[PDB]
This record gives C-alpha cells, sequence and structure tokens, in this order.
C-alpha cells in the first residue's frame, strides 16, 4: 500500500474477485488494521516502503509510459512519458511502487 | 544517555532482532526518546529549510547531510518494527498461551509496544474471524480450541531456543565471568561439555545457552 | 551576450531551493551535438546535485505542447539548439511577468543568423550568442536602435526613406542560410573550463560533439583541432605505458580514417561502405568495384584477409597500416583519408575511434528502438532517444555494440538503395539546381528518420560530386511508406572535395518559407530543422514546380 | 512482513551497517550541524585530517568536496604480509578488519583516484585474499558438528553469504541428534 497517499485500496491484486470474498473481507479489514499503525507514527512511516536503504540519496528515474503529471505531493513533478527526473530518494520510494518510475 | 549511544543500541537491537529465532523485549525507554527526537529534527529541518529562502534575494550541504541521515535512521527503526510485527504474526498463538499463563512475564506494556499490542490483538481477532467463517462451520468439537492437543501440536511452536545464531563475543572485561584462558563466558551446554567461549572469535551455537549473555549484551549477534 | 561563468552563477542563484529546483533543460533535438552538450551539462549539474528535468523534444511544433502545458514553479529554464532561427518570445508569449524577470530561459544554439527579436529586447534571454557571432553583426545592431522608436513634410519623407534604408539591409539579414558556426558542446566546455573541471570523459564528450558534424563540413572545425589537441595535452593518464594499464587507459591521438568502421568491421567492407571512398572510386559501378581490389593488390593485403573482422587481422598488417596507405592511397587520389584523430581506449574491451562512436549513436537513433500515427511514431523516436542516451555511459558498453551491429546494417541498406538509384540515373540536373525523388525503394521504415535521410542524402551528394565538374548543386530527396503520403523531403548542402573556400549557406530554409507564404500546399515545417519539411503527393508536384521557380539562388 | 531474505541479512544491509563506521578525511572546505549521532564537527580545516562517519565522507566525496584517506590496512604491500600469514596457517583465518570486503567494494567506486597505486593491483590482491580464504572456509566446513564452530576472524559479508546454509543444515543435523537421546 501503495504508496504516498495510499490513497485508497483499488486496482491492486489482479486476483480481485476470482479470489474468495471471505479472504477479501479479511484483507480490507487487514489494511484497515494497518491504517491504524500508519496513524500511530509519527516516525514517520512511510513504513510500507523503503525496505531497501537510500543511496545516495539522489537517483535518476526514467519515465515508463505514465501520465501524468500526477505528482501533487511535495511538488508537481509533471509526469511526462520519456522524461527522467533527477529527484531525491524521498518521492522516488513513493512513486516507484505505483509503476511510474523505472530505473533507479 | 548520549545520542550516539542510543543509536549504537538501536543498531545492536536491530541486529539481535533479525538474528534471533524469537521475539525480544520491547525497549521503550530508548525507542520512545528517539520517536520524540525525530519528531523534533524533522520539524527543525523543515523550519530551517523554510527560513533559508528569506536570505534569498548558499550551501545546501548540512541540510542534505541532515536529511539523508534522517532517511537512514527513519529506515532503521522501520525495519525493526516491520520485523517484530512479523514475528508477532508467527508467534500470535504462542504469545496467547504465554498470556493466559501466570508465570513468568506476559505481554503487558513491556514485552510488546503500546502500538504493537493493538496490532497483535486485532490481527489475532480478524484471523480467528477469517478461519471461523471459512473452514470452521463445519467445526470439530475437540478442535474448537486453538492450542495443544497435544500433537502435532499446534503452536506452541515456535519458541525455538536451540536454533543456531551467529554470535560475535564483545563486552567490558574487569581485567565478572572470565575464567581463562582468554576470557568469558560459560557456556555449560546441557548435551555437551564447555568449549568454552573466546571473546575475539565468533562462535555459532544454540540460542538458548547464550540467552543470558544476550540479556547482558556480552555477545553481539 | 554575457560571460559564460556569470550566466552560470545566474542559473545558480535562481536554481537551488525548497522544493528543488526547478528547471527543465530541453535537449534538442535529434542532433548528436545535443547529447554531447547536455550530457556534460547534466553531469555538471549532478556535481552540485541540482535537480533537473530533461526533455527529449522532437518536433518544433511539439515544444508548444510542452511549454504551454506544464510549468509551475520553474524560475530558470534551459533550452538547446532551438530559437536561433525562430524566436520563442512571439512563439510562446510572454507576456512579461513581474525588470528582474522571474524566469530565465537560456537558449543554446549553433545556428545562424540569430533571430532579430531574440538578442535585443531582453525578456526570455539571456542569449547564448557568445562568443561565435558577437560580432559585429552591426547589421542587427542598427536594426533596432534606429527602428525603435522612430518643413516637417521633408523631415517625414527623409525619416521614412531612412526607415526603408535600414529595412533593406535588415531584410538582407535574417533571410539567409542556416549554418552552424561552432559546436554548442565546445562552448559548454569553454563555460566548463572557467569553473575548473578538466574531467576526461567530459573532454571525450567534447570530442564527440566536435566530431558529430564532420560528416557535414567542419567548417571551422579544421581549426578546432588546436582547441582540442591542446586540451588533450593539458592531461595524460601516464607519461609512458605501463601496458595497458587496465585503468586510465584513456583517449589518445592516432592516424584515424574517414574510412567507415575500421575497427569494428572487416576491412574490405570498411572501404566498400565508407562514404568518402564511395565517391572517388565509383563503387556503385561494377567496373569501379574492381579498382578497390586493385587497391588491395597494391597493398599486398589478401582478399581473404580483407574479408576477416578487424580485431583478428595479423599483427604485421596492423603495424603497416600507417605505412602501406601512404605508399598506395596517394596514387588513387585518395590521399585525403588520414586525419589526426582522437581514439579512446577502454583497454581489454577494444578501442573506439571518435567518429565510429558517433556512427554507433546515429545508428541507435533510428533503429534498435492521421495525427495519432505520426505522434506515436515521433514518440517511438522519443523513447529511442534514451536508448541512444544510455550508450554514452561508460559503465554500460554491452548495448553500445547493439548500436554498431546496426550501424553496419544501415549502411548495408543505405549503400544498397543508394546504388539502386544510380543504376536508373534518377538525378534531375534541371537548370538552377540538382533535384531527386525516391518514388520507390526497399524498407522505407529506415528512411522515416530525418537523420537517415541526412546520411543517405549525404552519401549521395558526396557520390554525385567528387568533384566532378561542374557547379556543386544542392540535392533534394523524398520518401514515402505510411502515414498517408507524408513524403518527407529534406534540404541538403553541397560538398567540396576538401578544398573549402566558402560556407555556401543552405538556401532551402528560405525557399521553403517563401512557399509556405504563397500557396502553402500541405507544407509542414513541423520538423525542427529549416532544411527539412513534409509534403503530400497531391501537392508535392505543384510544390516542386514552385520550388523550381523562382529560384532564390 | 520483511519477505526477503528474511533470516539472513541482505548484502546491501551489511553496507548499510558498515557505513556507520568512522574513518579519517581530508576536507577541502574551511550551520551547524548538530545532526544527531555525529558529534562532529567544528568547521573542518582544509589540508587537515579529521575523524568522521563513513556515509558522510562518501556523500561529500560525490561532490568531491573532501578526499578520503586510505586505511592503513588497505595497501598491496600490507596485504602481502596478510596472504603470506594466511597461506602459512591453513586453519586460522588471521586478522581481518571484518568489513574488508565491503570497504573494498565501496572505497573503489569513487575514492579510487585518491589511493596510491589503486590500479590493477589491490583489486587483484583482495580478489585473491577473497579466494584462498573462501576455499579455506569450504574445507574448514567439513568438520561441522553440533554444537560448536570456530569461524574465528571472518568478514561480515562472508558470514552473510553462507549463513542460511550452515544455520540451516545445523538445524537439520542438531535436530536429529538432540532428539535421538
Amino acid at each position: 500500500n501503495g504508496l504516498d497517499l495510499m490513497s485508497s485500496i483499488t486496482f491492486s491484486q489482479q486476483d480481485t474477485n476470482n479470489l474468495s470474498h471471505q479472504e477479501q473481507e479479511y484483507l480490507k479489514e487487514y489494511c484497515d488494521l494497518i491504517t491504524d499503525l500508519k496513524s500511530g507514527d509519527l516516525v514517520d512511516i512511510d513504513l510500507s516502503g523503503s525496505l531497501v536503504p537510500p543511496s545516495d540519496a539522489f537517483i535518476d528515474v526514467r519515465v515508463l509510459k505514465d501520465a501524468g503529471e500526477i505528482q501533487t505531493e511535495y511538488g508537481v513533478f509533471n509526469l511526462i512519458k520519456d522524461s527522467q527526473f533527477f529527484v531525491q530518494q524521498s518521492d522516488v520510494e513513493r512513486l516507484i511502487q505505483q509503476g511510474y518510475l523505472q530505473l533507479i | 544517555v548520549s545520542p550516539q549511544q542510543d543509536f549504537s543500541d538501536l543498531m545492536k537491537s536491530w541486529k539481535n532482532e533479525r538474528c534471533s529465532p524469537e521475539l525480544l523485549p520491547y525497549p521503550h525507554q530508548l525507542m520512545k526518546r528517539l520517536l520524540n527526537r525525530i519528531s523534533m529534527q524533522s520539524q527543525l529541518i523543515e523550519n530551517i529549510s523554510m527560513g533559508f529562502l528569506d536570505m534569498q534575494n548558499e550551501s545546501k550541504l548540512p541540510l542534505l547531510c541532515m536529511e539523508t541521515e534522517l532517511e537512514r535512521l527513519k529506515f532503521v527503526i522501520r525495519s525493526y518494527i516491520r520485523c517484530r510485527l512479523s514475528k508477532i504474526d508467527k508467534f500470535s498463538l504462542y504469545l496467547r498461551q504465554l498470556n493466559e499463563d501466570e508465570n513468568s512475564l506476559i505481554s503487558l506494556t513491556d514485552l510488546l509496544s503500546k502500538d504493537e499490542i493493538k496490532y497483535h490483538d486485532t490481527h489475532s481477532l480478524i484471523w480467528l474471524k477469517l478461519v471461523n467463517d471459512s473452514i470452521l462451520k463445519y467445526m470439530p468439537e475437540e478442535l474448537q480450541a486453538i492450542n495443544d492437543t497435544e500433537g502435532s501440536v499446534n503452536m506452541i511452536d515456535e519458541p525455538d531456543w536451540n536454533k543456531f545464531v551467529f554470535i560475535h563475543v564483545n563486552g567490558p572485561p574487569d581485567g565478572e565471568n572470565e575464567f581463562g584462558k582468554p576470557c568469558y563466558t560459560v557456556t555449560i551446554p546441557d548435551l555437551k561439555e564447555e568449549v568454552e567461549l573466546t571473546i575475539g572469535s565468533i562462535y555459532v551455537m544454540r540460542y538458548e545457552v547464550i540467552r543470558d549473555l544476550l540479556r547482558d549484551d556480552k555477545v553481539a549477534l | 551576450i554575457s560571460q559564460f561563468s556569470e550566466a552560470y552563477n545566474k542559473i545558480l542563484r535562481n536554481s537551488s531551493s525548497a522544493s528543488s529546483c526547478q528547471l527543465v533543460i530541453f535537449v534538442s533535438c535529434l542532433n548528436i551535438d545535443a547529447l554531447c552538450a547536455t550530457k556534460m551539462l547534466s553531469l555538471l549539474f549532478k556535481k552540485q546535485l541540482v535537480q533537473s528535468q530533461i526533455v527529449p523534444i522532437f518536433g518544433y511544433s511539439e515544444l508548444r505542447r510542452h511549454y504551454s502545458q506544464l510549468d509551475d514553479n520553474i524560475n530558470s529554464l534551459l533550452l538547446v539548439g532551438f530559437g536561433g532561427v525562430i524566436d520563442l518570445e512571439a512563439f510562446l508569449e510572454i507576456d512579461p511577468q513581474e525588470q528582474s524577470f522571474r524566469r530565465d530561459i537560456y537558449v543554446l544554439d549553433a545556428h545562424r543568423p540569430w533571430n532579430l527579436d531574440n538578442i535585443f529586447g531582453s525578456q526570455i534571454i539571456q542569449c547564448f550568442d557568445d562568443g561565435t557571432v558577437d560580432d559585429t553583426l552591426g547589421e542587427e545592431k542598427e536594426a533596432y536602435y534606429k527602428l525603435l522608436e522612430l518643413n516637417d513634410l521633408s523631415k517625414r519623407k527623409q525619416r521614412k526613406k531612412q526607415i526603408h534604408e535600414y529595412e533593406g539591409v535588415l531584410e538582407e539579414y535574417y533571410s539567409q542560410g542556416t549554418t552552424v558556426v561552432n559546436s554548442i558542446s565546445a562552448q559548454i566546455y569553454s563555460l566548463l573550463s572557467a569553473i575548473g573541471e578538466t574531467n576526461l570523459s567530459n573532454l571525450w564528450l567534447n570530442i564527440l560533439g566536435t566530431t558529430s558534424l564532420d560528416i557535414a563540413y567542419a567548417q571551422v572545425y579544421n581549426r578546432l583541432y588546436p582547441l582540442l589537441q591542446d586540451e588533450v595535452k593539458r592531461l595524460t593518464p601516464s607519461s609512458r605505458n605501463s601496458v595497458k594499464t587496465p585503468d586510465t587507459l584513456t583517449l589518445n591521438i592516432q592516424p584515424d580514417y574517414y574510412l567507415f568502421l575500421l575497427r569494428h568491421s572487416s576491412l574490405y567492407d570498411s572501404f566498400y561502405y565508407s562514404n568518402y571512398v564511395n565517391a572517388k572510386l565509383s563503387l556503385w559501378n561494377e567496373n569501379g568495384k574492381k579498382r578497390l581490389h586493385k587497391m588491395f593488390a597494391r597493398m599486398g593485403i589478401p582478399l581473404s584477409t580483407a574479408q576477416e573482422t578487424w580485431l583478428y587481422m595479423d599483427h604485421s598488417i596492423k603495424r603497416e597500416l600507417g605505412i602501406i596507405f601512404d605508399k598506395n592511397l596517394d596514387r588513387y587520389g585518395l590521399q585525403d583519408i588520414i586525419r589526426d584523430g582522437f581514439v579512446r581506449t577502454l583497454g581489454y574491451r577494444g578501442s573506439i575511434s571518435a567518429s565510429e562512436f558517433v556512427e554507433a549513436l546515429t545508428a541507435l537513433l533510428e533503429v534498435g528502438n492521421s495525427a495519432q500515427k505520426l505522434t506515436n511514431l515521433r514518440k517511438r523516436w522519443v523513447s529511442n532517444f534514451w536508448l541512444s542516451w544510455d550508450a554514452l555511459d561508460d559503465r554500460k558498453v554491452e548495448l553500445l555494440n547493439r548500436g554498431i551491429q546496426l550501424a553496419q546494417d544501415l549502411q548495408r541498406a543505405i549503400f544498397n538503395t543508394g546504388v539502386a538509384i544510380l543504376e536508373k540515373k534518377l538525378i534531375k540536373h534541371l537548370r538552377i539546381y540538382r533535384l531527386c525523388v525516391l518514388q520507390d525503394g526497399p524498407d522505407l521504415d529506415l528512411y522515416r528518420n530525418p537523420l537517415t535521410l541526412l546520411r543517405l542524402g549525404n552519401t549521395l551528394i558526396e557520390c554525385c560530386a567528387e568533384s566532378e565538374d561542374k557547379q556543386l548543386l544542392p540535392m533534394v530527396l523524398a520518401s514515402i511508406d505510411e502515414n498517408t503520403d507524408t513524403y518527407l523531403v529534406a534540404g541538403l548542402t553541397p560538398r567540396y572535395p576538401r578544398g573549402t573556400k566558402k560556407p555556401i549557406l543552405n538556401n532551402f530554409s528560405m525557399a521553403f518559407q517563401q512557399i509556405t507564404a504563397e500557396t502553402d500546399a500541405k507544407v509542414r515545417i513541423d520538423n525542427f530543422e529549416s532544411s527539412i519539411i513534409e509534403i503530400r503527393r497531391e501537392d508535392l508536384s505543384p510544390f516542386l514546380e514552385k520550388l523550381t521557380l523562382s529560384g532564390l539562388l | 512482513l520483511p519477505a526477503h531474505l528474511q533470516q539472513t541479512f541482505s548484502p546491501e544491509e551489511i553496507q548499510f551497517i558498515v557505513e556507520n563506521e568512522p574513518i579519517k578525511i581530508f576536507p577541502r572546505i574551511t550551520w551547524q550541524l548538530i545532526t544527531t549521532d555525529d558529534k562532529a564537527l567544528n568547521n573542518m580545516v582544509a589540508m587537515r585530517s579529521t575523524e568522521v562517519v563513513l556515509w558522510i565522507a562518501l556523500l561529500l566525496k560525490q561532490q568531491s568536496k573532501c578526499s578520503i584517506v586510505a586505511p592503513q590496512w588497505l595497501t598491496t604491500k600490507e596485504l602481502d604480509r596478510k596472504i603470506q600469514y594466511e597461506k602459512t596457517h591453513p586453519d586460522r583465518f588471521s586478522e581481518l578488519p571484518w568489513n574488508w570486503l565491503v570497504l573494498a567494494r565501496i572505497l573503489f567506486n569513487k575514492a579510487k583516484d585518491d589511493f596510491h597505486d589503486p590500479i590493477h593491483e589491490l583489486r587483484g590482491k583482495i580478489q585473491d585474499l577473497r579466494e584462498i580464504r573462501q576455499i579455506k572456509v569450504l574445507k574448514g566446513l567439513k568438520y561441522l558438528n553440533e554444537s560448536h564452530l570456530q569461524l574465528d576472524n571472518l568478514s561480515l559479508l562472508e558470514i552473510n553469504e553462507l549463513r542460511p546454509f550452515i544455520t540451516e543444515i545445523m538445524d537439520k543435523l542438531r535436530e536429529i541428534h538432540t532428539a535421538s537421546l
């Protein structure tokens, strides 16, 4: 999840309806369960991401057919297919999980 | 009490955590003073970053430094707790059986975080609720309770104290436990005779024989 | 009109901030010089860790889609290779915002003459005109201070006579051919040396830049060798090898050849496809093809040894490669082959000729990848740009070779089809100028790219004129596959046989704008270059007739 | 849920760890910053060595505003005594900085031009000392028993690579043997 600005659980998990609704209730209840952990910190997390440590600390992201510009947080990165942003690890973590960025 | 030391202890805790087969006490005294400290510097850097634009009709370096640092240490604890929550996910039952029993130390406000306890009970709850409307309907009368039969078993597992963990022996010498020839500590495995332990050399053994050394932090993992 | 270092400190002060930054440097467009420039530029930014956007623009019309759409916080803008011809102040408009204007658009261009509206009347620039044409250039200087802001009947008549007096000479200016003075890269390096960075791969970027265009003239480049060779003298990896050594291990001077792909292809195929030698030896002809073999009979190089890849040829032939050519080539009139060139050796991988590298990148640009189709195609070129951008990096060589296996193939296409033309004698000498059109051919997919027709057009204008009396006459080409009769037609410039008296200033730029202003029949300047335009087969023929007359040259 | 690895450290994580070790630097520079854990420094004097943490040296090296010192143990003339001392004690692994692999990767990426005779030498040396030492580990690994091992002085990376293996088949081995008495 998914990740900035989560901001809702949607379009994820290609299994979708094919997987049992009994599990999906558990699932939605579970991400609802983790929203509270998100709400205790206050760290901040930013926990869902950054399993792999920052270096250093600016990277280069090459657009991958994404539109864009949807980068509202922090700044309007103005997403544009065939455009690489010499941007800090910060918004890279959040945006790489979605599927916009490609090369770290 | 120094920041650097709280950090060294943070790292120490982090390694000891990812190494050991089981859960460790929740170190609130430190982890909370860091959870206050980062709330301080994250506000401070945004304040100095915003005040910096006023002298602007210079050097971004201490700001970049600072910020990178904060990314590193905000990673560290996030690995920590993202790990512990997993071991809670695996030990939820064991912990439950540990809670219903009197002796010795249950979850309380200590063994788990005031944040973690919520995660534990809610996960446990929604899990039981999942399996309940899924496969227990259709409920065996003996199998109503989730606990030992015994066998096999279930869970119970895994407070596994015999698992191997790489350990590196470090701690202040008085010249407590040093019996020679090089140094501390005992050892005394139950199945075997002492090696015993040498301090400049890492020696892999069971987690149980060393748990007390772990408590004292006389051996890193 | 400014010190490079000071323009630099300006783009420094408006740059670094919270949030960073913001600037979009526009790399444009299809010209290898652009890469050469903006890569050392981008590396320079990464040095001070200044955030940047970098945009692969193709179409000149395409730039409007960008600048008009996304701009928010960007107080300092940079642009490359555009605006020297057509002014963006009118094109973008601007509309002054807030003296001490908030946004500074730097425009870097090698093209001349500058637009009149650009240099004088400072709004968006911050011009890069420095230092090539300063000049004066008194013709643009009197163009404004006179014009602006401009018994009484004779003073009115006198005044107006003066106004037209300035307007005539002014009309001489800005109506003219577009010709590159110096490679933008060179100047970025002049900007770079004042800051104090001597970096080796940087310098290699300069060498790449300069040698981007030697396919087309020099023109000043013949005297650029001091400005490079001295720099190659300002550094050195080791006083003596010390073989290799595995690191530094850098670029050096060698007797390089306009000969094509000597090091990464078989020798015989390296003459047979080379561009300068296509001409003098009449290689499209079967009767001339033999003359090559006679060259090899003169060299004592086996035919079988000529067919073998250059890495593996015997050592004796290598040591004699700089001699045998002296002994023989002189007799065939081929005496201009041996340049003093630059070669960077990566050691155990191989070595690479400055020029051949450029052949690799060009190779990358077109291959190895109703308005929806053209947009999607130009898009494919935009993606492909980065596939070409990556090859510049040292750490990945693995794909650079994917360029070279292409660069060979392209020639094998280009040469082939090129010969397919001369067999039918499709050249129309006309009267005022030479002209051609390809009505049919194999694999027009390769010919979609502007630069492909720049190189085919180049080998062809090079082939027709050795010289080859008389009268170097600019050439025209056309091709069509899909996108409903787009029939791309690129302007060209004559080639002197190494003895070049005048720049000669391609006039198609003007001749096309005269027609866009006349009946404008399906005429599209959409491509960034003034020499190359688009047309439809319906309106191409009346366009060709209106091209024939009135001739501006 | 850490997913990977999870029981062993990640190769990257051990660099993430080692970069917390301080090493000396040669600053070109002449705010504050307190940061948190640094403690340093009063404004660094150009042409004056000083002790700081690694990740900042690397950070300030990307900007080439500082020249890192070479470690006294990283030299080819120094390494020579170490492989000499290693061939001649086939049992013990000698004396290691314990980070030496990972510092050998890190300091070679950027700092390489700072070293005296870095080229085609030290990499040849440590790629060697990372050879005979590795096979010596695989031939010292036949003696496996529960529960003890002397791995003596051994790198963090070397620990991390073989960890799942040893601490897994020790958990199949000791598992039958504890349980058969």
